[PDB]
């Protein structure tokens, strides 16, 4: 199951009871971003919030969009009881097809082009904006895919965008890898750089967006590589005929980098779960807005995880790594990188002789986003679901003697955004073998496990179809 | 039939099926290991006995002296 | 709300969405067990699971009746979707009200007393008995509650215990238990066997959740055992009746089936093997026998079993919270900053702790007095350290925590030849612990901070809106 | 760039740099040859094939050592005897993945091999003057045979072969890994299973008989490969028509496999430098024996390293670990793994930021060989030689912090032919960091290093040049 938008995703949220409609007028703050870490709170089945009316706003805005496995498992097509770990197959299962080329559609054809403001441009008569967090700089823009620019150039990825002005925005440009050579160039000629930022996507959209690396294929090529072989619908931006934006977003800005302009920008919450700082950013001009009538305003909280973030940063995390084991292990079977963007990882693997369980890690840490991110390193057996904190706890209760199964490992490379790193920047890993020995390691007390009855998987779809009725 | 544990031929029956003639239970002697008529129990290795194993198993707790 | 019996709890159970029947009639293996281990897969919001026919049998099986914090949350009569966290705090709350004496009821009144065995003793007839895991020795009854107590002194209640334990199926009128296992019952077996006299013992199947919880609690509580249920009740009364052939043994008065018997003494024979917590198989040992003398039943009793294997299942949340909660009340008594314990995991050898950091390097005290406890000391192997605004209970929270405030040159201490279980199989030597402490705590003066952050906290409201989305939640 | 067609071609390119030594006069077999061997191992540098002209009671040569030096080993990859070991590596590592180089097939009566066969009355004695190479080995052992198995699953490798009659030798079956579907199957219905043992060949083909793992093309086809582009001659067996022999060997002895038939075989030494245990092992029959005229026995002495084995699993063992870091670690300059086939590994390479020269000791320690064999693993730094022992000393003498620089992991995989892991089979990882920190590493104190002057490339080839014209 696939959507065209994010109103065909938002309908079936509804249909499953993953989305609360908020018919009553709430004020833009706190009460947006209470709902949105409230959401949040909920643990389990967390489902999207949908404001119909904020004060002083003409539109709606929704939250929480991704913010639980059961909408994540909705944006896979999959049933909302789906397992992490069965997501998380799934996912890898689509991963690299290809070619799912985009399909290109008229002007006329794409809903975002329904509405155009050239002139007098004003975001607050477009997007109910408001404060997510209480000491930000501003108001943010915290959930848009943003668009750069041939069609292998093109790239898509989420940044975080500071109201500045009715018509002005600031970007964090360092933060977008494939510019920096662009706009240098463009600054030094005192040239603008052209953008676009999409709001209110198919949620597999903002997924391609959230994934920075780990797929070989173009950005909507990848989105149609996620909906299993069905290519999604593009359109050529307005004003610059080398970028092409989704053709059912919510709300396009067009716009500009100004060059050779540093403002300040932030603070902001960032994923770890505390304050960036305040910096001098670029900022951007919005030199014309493409919406849908009656727009969407998709944005995201973010505050102390888990929020809707860690769910865009999860199983696209997960996916490239265990791509990168199986290759030469393929006794690993699944790879847990959930956790600030895969600080801390858990893999699942068979283990081939004695000790493999730390050579599975040590391919972990030397992956390129595991060896300067990964510090916490758990391995269990090939049985135990990775995405299973209970059974990981389990595994590390009854397989870890912490005189041999856990190795600390210093002056390894690290990342400045883990606080506390010591030197900053620098890592001590740890890597844990919660794994039950093989030969020839020597067994303290061999137990036999408690294999689960036969019949136990045909037993699982049944009483599942028996709470359907 | 021999006890799927110890392989023991001192096997009785313990019950018949309350409804019906569905099932009966066996029972050995010797081991005490039970099966119904159902289920063609597999004994791992690891869990079956002798008499050398059960004559040398731990015995919780230890019977007191008499008197 | 509170439960007089199981059924009440199993239709609130069932009005929630908690409980499954399978109207097909199931074999005994391996439907029953194999059911048990697909609601625990589950995951979330596993179901209890509910056979009304069994194939050769007469009556009904319910299992999975604990196997989820949802029916842990409707057990202390809370909305089901109450986070474990708040759970513990009730659980915490309750713990020590006293006092709250059981009522004694008379015979007639009680439902356990409906039906009547006395000769040609056969469980099969009552029970729809089962093989749990493939390699169990026999057909196992094991949720049932086990009533000793002293026959000089009745001791008003003082010296009558229960616990759970597991009762192997011997024959149609004989169970195999573990008599060691029987803490308070040794000396009372030592004598009963020296001298050649059976041991008395009720054996209650089928009862109020909180009974089961009580029964599944072997220390924390200082109150007497149906006294304890009252606590867990909120300070309401749990109806008691005696025994028919024992006078100091009291059962509660709405059991589904009252198993009255003795220990057959100086009698040995084969138990096992059988499953156990940790998610392995015991040993198959020479233990001890109990004659069924009498059965007592409801009309159409319903025979409450548990499935246990490789955890988490209903064994786990029969385990939880009642081993969090006296080691939270050991810590606080003299750490006061400590807000919670999270000791659930293979009865407490993983610990979670939040707590408020007095001082620098305090989280690692609050860890050396856990490992100094009676049950932290032999069993926690792994404990973590959190602030006092992680939940402790959300492993996703404490996953944040360790990525976050884990410097491992520094916050990770291992610590050798230490107290260990020899339950614990990675033991070496069998029995001693390397114990791991991890300090996933901010650093507070004097500690030096290698880079201070201010976290996101909450925005206000959060808690109203919370309040507010779940009653626009169960409204669709 | 030489191409050597035989074991003939290269002794005389050997003898004529100055890398070989005729014995004139008779030895006994018996200690003389082993001596020898050990003896010219023993020199350090340069050290030369050792060619006895005469053994007692004996009618033909032996030579030992062909392989046995740095210099030897590059006058085997057709190059100057002074290149460096680095040098080598790189050479090797150029030609590693050429392909297609298929083998050259000649008639029979074209291959040198084929000058005399024996079909009759089948005596190694006659052919072979066989020794005991070491005190304690089981018996006379042709210990640098390329033996033929069986175009894609045929396969070359060196195994060990215990005289046991004189049509009779003993073999490592289970060494052979590509052996064991058919052996079981051959076994069970009573067969035969044929094999070829050449001895004496072109020092390629025992280089890749050498290599168990790491290339991709088939056997002859890497010769080929190894030789530039240059075709590697081959000819079909006498009895055996699947199994094909280099064309130039000096002695061919087909044969098969008894099947059902278990003798004990050992003691013989191996390349850790310690005796084998004597286990029951299988046992071939020798049909027939072709050889040139005038046969030259090249068998190899093995003792405490390094030996001429050490030479035969250095580079060989390097060059496929180096491939399987630089795919996702371009930053990677080279790998010498030459120590106890890989258990002892040095890596120089570029540190991307800081702390990376622990990630590319963390990729060896998962790659497939270097996982349960590598123990040791320094990292350099790029500008440093790993194969240059004295500059890999000095990183470690001012680029290790022992308090940081060096990493032990425990209960990691390991290999049973380390004696001293404990418990046996399993390791204790040791990782050494002997590279310069770069950021976000703090230095204690930053120095600026003494870079060449200008011109030092240059003044190497000029300095070489004069040097030869003296
Ligand atoms: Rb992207
Ligand atoms: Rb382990
Ligand atoms: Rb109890
Ligand atoms: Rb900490
Ligand atoms: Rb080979
Ligand atoms: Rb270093
Ligand atoms: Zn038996």
């Amino acid at each position: 199951k696939v959507y065209k938008d994010l109103r065909e995703f938002l309908e079936v949220l509804e249909q499953e009871g993953q989305l609360i409609r908020v018919k009553e007028e709430v004020n833009p703050e706190p009460d947006i971003a209470a709902a949105g870490r409230a959401a949040a709170n909920l643990g389990k089945n967390q489902p999207a919030v949908f404001f119909e009316k904020i004060k002083g706003y003409k539109y709606s805005v929704v939250t929480n969009v991704h913010g639980s496995w059961q909408n994540h498992a909705l944006m896979l097509g999959l049933d909302k009881n789906t397992s992490t770990k069965d997501q998380f197959y799934e996912l890898n299962r689509r991963w690299d097809k290809f070619p799912v080329p985009p399909n290109v559609v008229k002007r006329e054809a794409a809903p975002c082009k329904e509405n155009v403001i050239d002139k007098d441009i004003n975001l607050f008569e477009i997007l109910p904006l408001y404060r997510i967090n209480e000491q930000d700089g501003g108001f943010y823009i915290s959930k848009a895919s943003v668009v750069t620019a041939d069609f292998n150039k093109l790239n898509v990825g989420t940044y975080r965008i500071q109201v500045k002005d009715r018509d002005r925005v600031g970007i964090q440009a360092l933060a977008m890898h494939d510019i920096a050579v662009q706009l240098e160039k463009a600054e030094a000629e005192n040239k603008p750089l052209p953008i676009a930022i999409t709001i209110g996507n198919n949620p597999l959209v903002t997924f391609m967006a959230s994934t920075p690396v780990g797929y070989n294929q173009n950005e909507y090529e990848f989105v149609g590589a996620l909906q299993d072989g069905v290519p999604m619908d593009i359109v050529k931006s307005d004003l610059y005929d080398h970028l092409y934006v989704p053709a059912g977003s919510e709300v396009v800005l067009e716009g500009h980098i100004i060059p050779r302009v540093r403002t300040v920008e932030g603070p902001f919450g960032e994923f770890p779960g505390s304050y960036s700082g305040a910096r001098l950013q670029c900022e951007v001009k919005i030199d014309r807005i493409t919406h849908r009538t009656n727009p969407i305003f998709e944005n995201l909280y973010l505050g102390i995880p888990w929020t809707e973030i860690d769910y865009l940063m999860a199983l696209n995390t997960s996916v490239p790594l265990y791509k990168q084991l199986k290759e030469t292990m393929p006794e690993v079977v699944a790879v847990n990188a959930m956790y600030t963007h895969g600080i801390g990882v858990i893999i699942s693997t068979k283990v081939r002789y004695g000790g493999y369980a730390k050579g599975v890690a040590f391919r972990l840490l030397s992956t390129p986003h595991g060896m300067p991110y990964s510090k916490i390193v758990i391995v269990v057996d090939e049985f135990v679901d990775p995405f299973n904190l209970e059974q990981v706890m389990w595994a590390l209760t009854t397989r870890v003697h912490p005189g041999k199964d856990v190795s600390i490992i210093e002056n390894c490379p690290g990342m400045p955004l883990d606080p506390s790193t010591n030197p900053p920047g620098m890592h001590t890993k740890m890597i844990i073998d919660a794994t039950t020995p093989v030969p020839p390691e020597p067994n303290p007390r061999e137990t036999q496990l408690l294999d689960p009855p036969d019949g136990t998987e045909e037993w699982e779809e049944k009483l599942k179809e028996l709470l359907k009725n | 039939m021999k006890c799927h544990r110890c392989g023991s031929d001192n096997v009785r029956k313990m019950v018949d099926s309350p409804v019906g003639d569905a099932w009966e239970v066996y029972v050995c002697e010797k081991c005490c290991y039970s099966w119904r008529s159902t289920e063609n129990p597999v004994v791992m290795e690891k869990f079956k006995l002798d008499d050398n194993k059960i004559a040398n198993m731990g015995v919780i707790p230890p019977i007191p002296p008499l008197k």
